[PDB]
């Protein structure tokens, strides 16, 4: 298509309306006095949200140029979120700020490539400064405080997160899903359990639960479908002699084999149960191996050229108890010595180190938890669906920020950390004057998040920032209580990694953007 | 209890499903194949065909034999052990020496 | 698609007309002197109904913003119904009422997030109150009275 | 150990998979074909058919033979060496001179 | 050419004369080629093989050109002929040949200019009665490959 | 590279190690800083055909010393 | 290869290549220090030298330069 090309201040002006319409829709949500935005949906009911990257993704403008604006600052908010799932509004706010200022100086007739160099230098410097203010967040109280503050001041979320983090330990997963009632609820499953029910409801020796239960059972791990009962006999009978029950975790148990197993368990011959293997494809075999290790058994796959028939009792895993529902098997306390447990865990430790992917990372961490710590689930409560969506999102949100606190530490919130690194760089300079403005352009933006927090409270940003600037260390403004104080002591902690990603990403794109001189796009 | 094959039928037992040794040092993992060697457990009096008299079989109780595993042969269970019943027509040679 | 974004009082006013068109169609039906509404149907004959969640599900507006208004309150009426199959009109009536009054207070310059916390506090307290006034309904005569009044 | 074919069966060993010479100077690369020549290793006493007596075989231990490679023939392994087991019915001629 | 059997009587008549051999056939596929490749490799008989020029009808006529230039006889199953019944005499000959990834070239054929000049005096009148424009291009090409140059 | 001394240096550096008949390719990096990998000698894009071959699980990779190599141009 | 009419079965130790060490990952094999004398190495490199000279294409040129590097310098 024929294009519409726009040049200097002209193209910039449109670019900035662009950044602005977005930046403004995003701002309204910043901080405890944040407000909500409603984003429509051809789908079904609209979505009420406080969540910067959610608002941002929706903005698209009719002016092809304004749109370019918007579609570019949109990336700060987007990256911000893939990077620490929080801070995306702050990010947005700093970029709108680095842009506004930056452009104004290109109008003064500075060389934007240098504006840029100074804005980065300023920033590289600010990141060091943050790593220096950062203090580790490692007690349960601080963790609660990051959760809480992440969840727009929901003390209950803070607590629940802090609580889970405590039980599943450091290598345990925590996931959030819709709840049944109105109140939030934390489930913590103990040890190892996966998503597989009995293959026939007949195995069930306890109908009151609708579930199967065996004590001191041997475990048969077969990495293959099981059709012929012949393959079992030498084994099933070695188990009938030891007088213990048996769990069968194979790739599957079909008609012929199953039916007979079902007939054999029924008549009180040998206490047995069977359940599909966890997952599919390649991880099955690796994950079935997990189960081997935990119960000190030997995987029996036709890959190493093995036959079920040639398996003595010894190959079988063992545990103290097992519990299986319509769609959930769980092994309690496996015989495997922690020598071998700890080892197999030290292997899947480095699986994640060289997991060059994002999806190849999730599963490994899962398995680590099922073998090491515990798995926890949070259920968010809500009266409505409009409510479940926004609440669930916040819990999710804070779940992230705590994970971030824990790995990177905390700094003073309410935009205080950034306002403090800004006075620390009061003396930074670059190779030339334009770069010096460029530095000063960033230091100034660094005030943005505290300035918006305040403006969202309907008080005066430049009175608040003045007094905060007049103090030291962690002195800052409590927007919720409208009083000044030490932000660490008041539990207003931002996870350092987020405050730093906000700065990084916003400057990384704002930086480029202010060096636009031409803009090419389609005809209306 | 033990078995008594009817005149001309022979009762044998199979040997190792690809004994992991063939070639030399290399323990050839099962390639989807069965053994044709076997120990003779019982013998039938012998073939009656063509009326006049009844000729013995040329295999004795306890020989080691290469047979032809095919349709002539059947699979059965004695005291719970894997035994086969083919006729001498299916026995090809005797491994000796 | 390119979007239309609206801010503060501007967006709320639209939002409210939205609520209102829906709320007003649903209200005509409240109580024993309720009246009926007629919802058309490309299918066959229209439908005459008294039933608030029936009327509510039909309202969709041409102003994309007034519509978001309506599509939002519409879930009170909708949930109310999945929950007890009755009282959907009342629910709608109460929301139009909470919204009207609340927005008026946002215009006063109150902080909506607190307007909210106070509304919820007020409600958690009301719910306890209700459980306190509640007396069991367990004879055939009372059951017939709820039936009848329904 | 060595082998002892059961009356009428003959134990032979195969020869070269298209010996690269045929035609003359030209070393015909394998055309997807096998050899029909072979060395006789062991002999069964001989066919018993039709009761009265048992006739010997007309092949001796060590003859060179052209056989018909077909269904009658089976493949086996002795000390790890490729040997075949067909009946004299399948042997066609003897290469001599 | 699929079966090497078809070649043997010939390949061996050539191995006795101790000279290399070019094979220009309609094509040389798996079975035959493979074996030729194995035979040339081991230093048995120096040989090479290459597809015939063009396709369809001109192939046969153009392969005939090649016959003439090198004084050989085309061996086609159309005149009811078999490769097997071909002595050395049927083969064309030249002083040198050069073949690339996609270019064969024969240098100086044994064909007497009596026969060369004649076959050229035939394709002389091919163009005279070539009632077309495309049936004219090819003929002139061939004339040049047999008479002058390209 | 619009006056980027670091690009200059990395290029210069690679040019130096892979020599005159060596390829240099650019691709997206994991972190924030530029990084130069130089693979020594011969290596290609093929993993083990079964993860069982792995005699060193800590790398998740296979290692053999003084090994013979069977080159088969066929399945 | 079965193209020169060869069978795996008819291959003594002698046919096998050799090196001092090999390293293979999920998707990367690498041979360290091959036994091949630089007489033969340098020669095969002097062949793929002229592969590029008569590579009449742009894509038939990339690959050849790659191989040269895997056999001569580095990547
Ligand atoms: N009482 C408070 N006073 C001042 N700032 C607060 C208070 N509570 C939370 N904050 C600040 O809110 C800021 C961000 O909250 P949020 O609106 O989610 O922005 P983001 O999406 O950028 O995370 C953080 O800087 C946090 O310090
Ligand atoms: N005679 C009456 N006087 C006052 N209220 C009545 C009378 N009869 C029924 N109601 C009230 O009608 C209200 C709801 O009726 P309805 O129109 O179905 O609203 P909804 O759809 O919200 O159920 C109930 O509050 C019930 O108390
Ligand atoms: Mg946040
Ligand atoms: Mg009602």
């Amino acid at each position: 298509a024929a294009k519409d090309v726009k040049f200097g201040n002209d193209a910039r002006v449109k670019m900035l309306r662009g950044v602005n319409v977005l930046a403004d829709a995003v701002k309204v949500t910043l901080g405890p006095k944040g407000r909500n935005v409603v984003l429509d949906k051809s789908f079904g009911a609209p979505t009420i949200t406080k969540d910067g990257v959610s608002v941002a993704r929706e903005i698209e403008l009719e002016d092809k140029f304004e749109n370019m604006g918007a579609q570019m600052v949109k990336e700060v908010a987007s990256k911000a979120n893939d990077a620490a799932g929080d801070g995306t509004t702050t990010a947005t706010v700093l970029a709108q700020a680095i842009i506004t200022e930056g452009l104004k100086a290109v109008a003064a007739g500075m060389n934007p490539m240098d504006l840029k160099r100074g804005i980065d230098k300023a920033v590289t410097a600010a990141v060091e400064e943050l790593k220096a203010l950062s203090v580790p967040c490692s007690d349960s109280k601080a963790i609660a405080q990051v959760g809480t503050i992440s969840a727009n001041s929901d003390e209950t979320v803070g607590k629940l997160i802090a609580e889970a983090m405590d039980k599943v330990g450091k290598e345990g997963v925590i996931t959030v899903e819709d709840g049944t009632g109105l109140q939030d609820e934390l489930d913590v499953v103990e040890g190892m359990q996966f998503d597989r029910g009995y293959l026939s409801p007949y195995f069930i020796n306890k109908p009151e639960t609708g579930a199967v239960e065996l004590e001191s059972p041997f475990i048969l791990l077969a990495d293959k479908k099981i059709s012929n009962i012949r393959e079992m006999l030498p084994v099933l009978e070695a188990v009938a002699k030891a007088g213990k029950p048996l769990l069968i975790i194979a790739e599957d148990v079909e008609g012929e084999a199953l039916a007979t197993l079902v007939v054999n368990t029924m008549r009180g011959i040998v206490k047995v149960a069977a359940v599909k293997a966890p997952g599919f494809g390649d991880r099955r075999k690796a994950m079935l191996q997990d189960i081997a290790t935990l119960t000190g058994g030997t995987v029996i796959s036709e890959e190493i050229g093995m036959e079920l028939e040639k398996a003595t009792l010894e190959d079988l895993g063992q545990a103290k108890r097992v519990v299986i529902n319509k769609d959930t098997t769980t092994i309690i306390d496996g015989v495997g010595e922690e020598a071998a447990i700890q080892g197999r865990v030290a292997q899947i430790r480095q699986q994640i180190e060289e997991a060059t992917s994002d999806y190849d990372r999730e599963k490994l961490q899962e398995r680590v938890a099922k073998l090491a710590g515990g798995v926890a689930v949070i259920k968010v409560g809500a009266a409505t669906e409009v409510e479940m969506k926004e609440k669930k999102a916040r819990v999710e949100d804070a779940l992230h920020a705590t994970r971030a606190a824990v790995e990177e530490g905390v700094v003073a919130g309410g935009g205080v950390a950034l306002i403090r690194v800004a006075s620390k760089l009061a003396d930074l300079r670059g190779q030339n004057e334009d770069q010096n403005v460029g530095i000063k352009v960033a230091l100034r933006a660094m005030e943005a998040p505290l300035r918006q927090i305040v403006l969202n409270c309907g008080e005066e940003p430049s009175v608040v920032a003045n007094t905060v600037k007049g103090g030291d260390g962690n002195y800052g403004y409590n927007a919720a209580t409208e009083e000044y104080g030490n932000m660490i002591d008041m539990g207003i902690l931002d996870p350092t990694k987020v405050t730093r990603s906000a700065l990084q990403y916003a400057a990384s794109v704002a930086g480029l953007m202010i060096t636009t001189e031409c803009m090419v796009t389609d005809l209306p | 209890m033990n078995i008594r094959p009817l005149h001309d039928r022979v009762i044998v037992k199979r040997k190792e499903v690809e004994t992991k040794s063939a070639g030399g040092i290399v323990l050839t993992g099962s390639a989807a194949a069965k053994s044709t060697r076997g120990e003779v457990l019982a013998v039938g009096n012998g073939r009656i065909l063509e009326n006049g008299e009844v000729k013995p079989l040329d295999v004795k109780v306890g020989d080691i034999v290469i047979f032809n595993d095919g349709y002539g042969v059947k699979s059965e269970k004695i005291d719970n052990e894997e035994v086969l019943i083919m006729s001498e027509s299916d026995i090809l040679a005797i491994v000796e020496a």
